[PDB]
């Protein structure tokens, strides 16, 4: 994914 | 889902079933895994939900019958509703669930990509709506996760279909002019997933509509691309 969601 | 077919196990691994335990345990809404502690769903799902303690998120489910008292689930630490939200028909119908534990990714459960701001101009032609909702106006929650391929409709065309409502650019519509395939009761909060360049993107969140699969009444969805900065604000907070 280009849009990154922080873990 | 009206006019759909049974999904295969692992076909929509970002799809979750959100249950409430109040007064008794039952499916409340659909949702989508977007991060390892985050579910994206609709704000209207939480009408009268006073605490996240009554919620249970089940991932990797094909059939609702897989859920028993001994079935593992994710607890909800926090419900984040968009602060401009008043009601589904007025928009801002978007919420995040922050999970108490981390989702382990695998072939049964993984996240769906959010749309790119650059892809606000791309034309999606392979869009699917999924859920355990009714298959007709007077029905019951389905055991097997259903799917239906539905075309996107322009905002201009959707507005003609909804005289008396204001269809905003933060909404996106999908449906056939003749009706027949649509989301229905119990599908809300779930994804409108579109495949572009071999990658699935979460284009919409099932929100509202006039009836289910009626002629000239497309389903109305939260237009996820218009909320990417809001999602990042809430999920990437320092
Ligand atoms: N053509 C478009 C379509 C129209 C229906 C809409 C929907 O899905 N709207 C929800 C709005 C709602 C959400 C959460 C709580 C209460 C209301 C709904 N879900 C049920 C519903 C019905 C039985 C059960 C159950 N467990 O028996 C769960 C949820 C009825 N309506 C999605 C879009």
């Amino acid at each position: 994914c280009t849009t990154k969601i922080k873990p | 889902i009206v006019g759909g077919t049974a999904s295969v196990r692992g076909e929509w691994p970002w799809q979750v079933t959100l249950h409430t335990t109040s007064p008794t345990q039952r499916h409340l809404c659909g949702g989508s895994i977007i991060g390892n502690q985050w579910i994206l769903t609709a704000a209207h799902c939480f009408y009268g939900v006073e605490s996240p303690k009554i919620l249970r998120v089940y991932s990797g489910i094909l059939n609702q019958s897989e859920i028993k008292e001994d079935t593992s689930f994710f607890g909800v630490q926090e419900i984040i509703i968009h602060d401009q939200y008043k009601m589904a028909e007025s928009g801002y119908d978007i919420a995040l669930l922050k999970l108490e534990t981390t989702v382990g990714y695998g072939d049964s459960q993984r996240p769906i990509c959010l749309p790119s701001k650059g892809d606000r101009n791309v034309i999606y032609t392979d869009c699917w709506v999924t859920g355990w909702g009714y298959r007709k106006l007077r029905d019951k929650i389905q055991n097997t996760l259903q799917k239906a391929k539905i075309p996107l409709v322009t905002n201009e065309e959707c507005q003609k279909r909804y005289r008396g409502h204001k269809i905003t650019h933060k909404m996106i519509c999908a449906g056939y002019r003749e009706g027949g395939k649509d989301a229905c009761k119990g599908d809300s909060g779930g994804p409108l997933s579109c495949k572009h360049n071999e990658v699935w993107h979460l284009v919409g969140i099932t929100s509202w509509g006039e009836g289910c699969a009626q002629r000239e009444r497309p389903g109305v969805y939260t237009n996820v691309v218009e909320y990417v900065d809001w999602i990042l604000e809430k999920t990437q907070a320092v």
